[PDB]
């Protein structure tokens, strides 16, 4: 994934303690499989996949949107089972805000409408021949101010002659500093030619200038001011004798002091060779152009980014049919390309059954599963988050990505406080047989839960458990992936002459033998395995029994009056 | 048949070194190891489910014909009396004679047993047993 | 081990600094002493061990703990290598035996726990006549400095 | 080729240890074959091929360039399959830098733009009537100093006679000064012609003069000075009765000592028959005129330089189609000449498969293979470089160099950090079926691999493995070449008195049987060999079956109850 945004390194050893009302609403749990999502998000940059591990990082990265509400449930949908590693990506093509004033261009790494609220301004400081910069950002409450910007160590002259003059000269084809000279009266004493060497470093120039008997070099009091001589502003005939001469690089020093501060980034304006325009102070200005784009009718380009990224149980955050059509085709190709995918979907605030039958008619791919119910969840903040069905699907997906390989989501609890719909037994039977997931309410002895009734997928034929149900498909998908990798390594890079059918047969039995010891499968008919070999090609057939699951029971009662 | 082309290490091809010197009149050398392997058994089935390693035991044996000079006692690589407590660990190398490449090395060798024999018409035989901490076969590639 | 955060006998100091002042002072490469009081328990502590050298990119240069341990390590290794190799014939010496010696030296060093684990494979040698060249890779001893905590009250 | 650098002379027995950011790097492993490379590279002699056994030599001589990065890929790609020995030649026709000051023409052993950063100067040593030298190469920080240069020994005449005179004559035809005569009171004792014979060395002259009861020649301890007599300087009427008369060979002392400088060569300026411009002290001055030149439009002359070197694998670090044709023509010539070779080629970034087919259409030759993928590599010092395909070609070449003759590069892993494009299964099939070698990505539970799908040359036909699979063709190549060279030695080279066709047949069968005993060949027909003799010529024909590798496995599963 695109790496999470960094943080400043350690400054000092200490113990930082603070208080927040919300804090961390969740975090990742230990896992192997990964969970993927896409939706509306206010933050980051578009067409990008990020690795999420903790709620705070996602919250800071994505300041607002349905994403965090979906994320929060996934890491808290169940006390024991949690989604784990998450991949996320915003749909809409947002753009940053911008401003171009006084020889500088200001842009925000944040893309969206909120970036327009960022205010940046430059002020003039006459006490030090410098500029101040202030930034204000109301929503994040991010403010930054810097003083004595653009100053580099000064020089002074000590001799008798009427004048001592200093200059900085630039390359005509790059505007970079090429030469700076020291002169005494009508004669020249020294110069530094910017072609590498000690002439690059102001630190060395301080030493070299100090070595001159008649010249003095002294540093500014406000922290480090070291800068490469290349960035120095052009200066001509700076009088050194009467007063110390200030060495200027407004752009170079500004960039260092305003380093980090990703809310604001700087570009120097090429004046309409387009020369580097002089920097000027200007009053605080709200940025403009920060916008959130519209989502296109086709997200297929967005979905392709998740390919070859090891994801599983994708969940698109949308109800409209067009998106569901794309993902169903997408996962199919992922299964073909040896990186199988499964998806969970929802139809909005449907709160009805007939619409689902039409949707289930549209979608019958075994690789996708549909959930019908919609309900309210209580966040960490306590908001009564009333959400469509496809948000409930995330809770199921978050649970599934945490659950082990060989166990189903069936009959397990859920965090949901309340639901919009509760169905009859016959309604559940018809709904379940249609191939749709539902959530049921159970109460006994004053103990209330919400449970997953089943794990059946949109595929219809019950005659193929590997197609119909998640438990068979999920375990089967990982099994073939593991077996396929081992077989490729063992056999492909070897000579045909020493290989034969019988050795292939023994390898399979050993692989299935060690698998059985781990109990990931039921026992297998070892004899059924048989092989054919011809030249560079071989064919294999094997028989294996699946992992069952007990679903229904029947009881009766009799009273004998004694 | 030739020196280089023989795929098998004959006794001739091998050289034994200690502390930057060859060992003269060496006759035999053996190295034995035990990983302390054990089997896991449970009530469910007789068959061992898994195997694990418990303790590492490593010993090397050497025999030598007592030269009138440069013996282990003379050279200080071995000791008889209480001076042993003043003897540090030793490292042994088994070397390819052609190129002085390393074949296997024993690290942290310390003495366990020291045996000596004299007889009417035989050559004097000196034997010694070393226990070591680890054995490594690296720098070959 | 470093002098960092350890106490001191001092009864009182002329100066006490702010957190920002300490940060600027520490980053400049200057040692300072801080006053700590909690639960009626007062100490004076060494904030850090950084030296006058500026570049944080070279821990071996910047901090005492890396330099001090490094100084003794090379002194010990240098003496052993000189004794083992110099007073011996070149003909019986080669690259491979040199490589094994280094691994054994670093092997016994690791057992004593004076260093972190090392990539034994990274060691490699060149030999030519009376001269030889060696390069090795080793990992240092770390030290935990800063932590971060947060609090949340849920009213229950 | 030439192993360029011999030993540095040493002074003292010592052990020195110094921390550093970087180490000595990789090393050449044992190999049957040699790997040839050409590319942009700073340092070394142009149009000269250097053999490298260690990365240290590569740094020391090929001071920088993509070529040096290629060597790192060759040895760093896989520790198990580390690449073998290397032959390298820089494409750039660099020039030396020169300085002509103080009676001396000074030139750089280094070739390139770096050479202008060399500074050399002479100084006058008033303490002993001698000249002094300092050499500083600032980029490598190499500082050298010589003192008491030129003065060999001092003569004193001890008698009471009025005048003793020392004279040396000069020959204008050859500019030599080859006489040395001692005269006292207008009477001569001896004269030493410095043109060899009686007084070839100054050692004999010192012995001769010391024998004279009235004279003593005493050796200067500052630097070994046993120069040949012909190198003594022009001297005219020096008073021997004085405190000290010096015998001087300014260039001779310079010629010996300066030969050991690692940066500089010295020449004695002839005035511009012109007499010698006097060697005199001068300021430490930069050398000038050293440049990298330009690469040739055609690399054929460079490739011809590698003929009769045994490097089976050659890789040009370029994407030019014409250059590829030059190598293919060159390899074709060598293969027919009796020196088999293989060329590995790959061009540009993320080049279109159609453009790959365009290269395939232009070029279809079993002696060459075309690589399509471009990616990035993490290298020493932590730097990661995004590079064209021909750098990937080096990794394939370095890998194939390390692998044994009988083992193909097929399916083996690769360390490359990432690739520009991730080809699909169908995308990969199109390339491989059209004779394009590619890289495949796979993912384990928590691991990722980049694999070489198969061995294929640009030649498209699948009918003949030797044409298609370079590994198979390579096995045939080394088999025949090793056989013939051995056969040449026994019968042609070694004096053979008699020979029959059957004898040759037996020797061939003996050779093949040995290979099978070494597992180099799996099977062959014994009776297929043919031998014909015709005067001074013999024809040999035989067949051997190529080895077959394991390619395809097809598997099917059946789930069942119980």
């Amino acid at each position: 994934a695109v790496e999470p945004f960094p943080r400043r390194p350690i400054t000092r050893p200490h113990a930082s303690i603070e208080v927040d009302t919300s804090g961390i609403g969740g975090s990742a749990g230990s896992s192997e499989k990964v969970f993927c999502l896409i939706g509306q998000a206010e933050g980051g940059e578009p067409n990008t996949v990020y690795e999420l591990r903790n709620y705070s990082q996602a919250k800071r990265l994505f300041r607002s949107g349905e994403l965090l509400d979906a994320i929060e449930l996934a890491w808290g949908s169940n006390p024991n089972y949690t989604a784990g590693r998450i991949l996320a990506m915003r749909i809409e093509d947002a753009k940053p805000a911008s401003a171009e004033i006084g020889g500088l261009k200001i842009t925000s790494k944040i893309y969206g409408n909120v970036a327009n609220n960022i205010q940046v301004g430059l002020e003039k400081n006459t006490l030090s021949d410098s500029l101040r910069l202030r930034v204000i950002f109301q929503d994040d409450r991010f403010n930054e101010v810097y003083d004595n910007i653009g100053n580099i160590f000064t020089i002074k002259y000590k001799g008798e002659e009427a004048n001592a003059t200093f200059s900085v000269e630039h390359d005509e084809e790059t505007q970079k500093a090429s030469r700076l000279v020291l002169k005494v009266g009508d004669q020249e004493v020294k110069s530094y030619d910017l072609t590498g060497g000690a002439y690059d470093y102001t630190n060395a120039i301080i030493t070299d200038i100090n070595q001159l008997p008649d010249f003095e070099a002294k540093l500014s009091p406000f922290g480090d001011k070291n800068l490469e001589s290349s960035k120095l502003d052009k200066i001509e005939n700076a009088n050194i004798k009467d007063k110390a001469v200030y060495v200027k690089a407004v752009f170079g020093d500004l960039e260092k002091q305003t380093a980090y501060n990703g809310i604001v980034s700087f570009e120097q304006l090429n004046a309409e060779t387009s020369p580097i325009k002089t920097i000027e102070p200007f009053e605080l200005t709200k940025l403009k152009g920060g916008t959130n784009g519209e989502p296109p009718a086709t997200w297929a380009d967005k979905l392709d980014k998740f390919a070859h990224e090891g994801g599983y149980y994708i969940v698109p955050l949308s109800s409209k049919q067009s998106v569901h059509a794309e993902v169903a085709s997408f996962v199919k190709e992922r299964s073909d390309a040896g990186e199988p995918m499964r998806a969970i979907v929802g139809g909005g605030f449907n709160e009805s059954k007939e619409q689902l039958f039409g949707r289930q008619a549209s979608l019958s791919n075994p690789r996708v599963s549909l959930v019908a119910n919609s309900g309210t969840f209580v966040m960490d903040d306590g908001r009564k988050n009333h959400v469509p069905a496809y948000m409930v699907a995330v809770a199921l997906g978050g649970l599934a990505s945490g659950l082990e390989i060989g166990e189903s989501i069936t009959f397990k609890p859920l965090r949901v406080s309340s639901l919009d719909q509760i169905y009859e037994s016959i309604d559940l039977d018809e709904l379940n047989e249609n191939g749709i997931i539902s959530i049921e309410f159970v109460r006994n002895r004053t103990n209330t839960f919400f449970r997953i009734v089943d794990d059946v997928t949109t595929f219809n034929d019950k005659s193929d458990p590997v197609k119909a149900e998640m438990a068979v498909g999920e375990a089967n998908d990982f099994l073939v992936s593991e077996l396929k990798v081992q077989l490729e390594d063992q056999f492909i890079g070897t000579r045909t002459i020493n290989t034969s059918a019988s050795i292939i047969k023994d390898f399979i039995q050993s692989y299935l033998g060690r698998k059985k010891r781990d109990n990931e499968i039921q026992d297998f008919p070892a004899e059924d395995v048989q092989v054919i070999v011809e030249g560079n090609e071989a064919r294999i057939s094997m028989t294996v029994y699946p992992i069952r699951s007990f679903k229904k029971i029947s009881v009766s009662l009799v009273y004998k009056q004694q | 048949a030739s020196e280089a082309k023989q795929t098998v290490h004959t006794g001739n091809t091998v050289l034994l070194m200690i502390k930057g010197k060859p060992v003269g009149r060496a006759q035999s050398a053996s190295g034995q190891r035990e990983y302390g392997t054990t089997g896991v058994y449970e009530i469910g089935s007789i068959m061992p489910q898994e195997h694990v390693y418990l303790r590492y035991e490593g010993t090397i044996t050497v025999e030598r014909l007592r030269m009138k000079k440069e013996n282990f006692a003379d050279l200080g690589y071995a000791s008889l009396g209480e001076e042993i407590l003043k003897k540090d660990i030793i490292d042994i190398l088994v070397v390819d004679n052609l190129t002085k490449q390393v074949i296997i090395s024993y690290h942290g060798c310390s003495a366990n047993n020291y045996n000596e024999t004299w007889q009417t018409n035989e050559i004097v035989t000196e034997e010694i047993e070393f226990s070591y901490l680890t054995a490594s076969d690296k720098a070959r590639t």
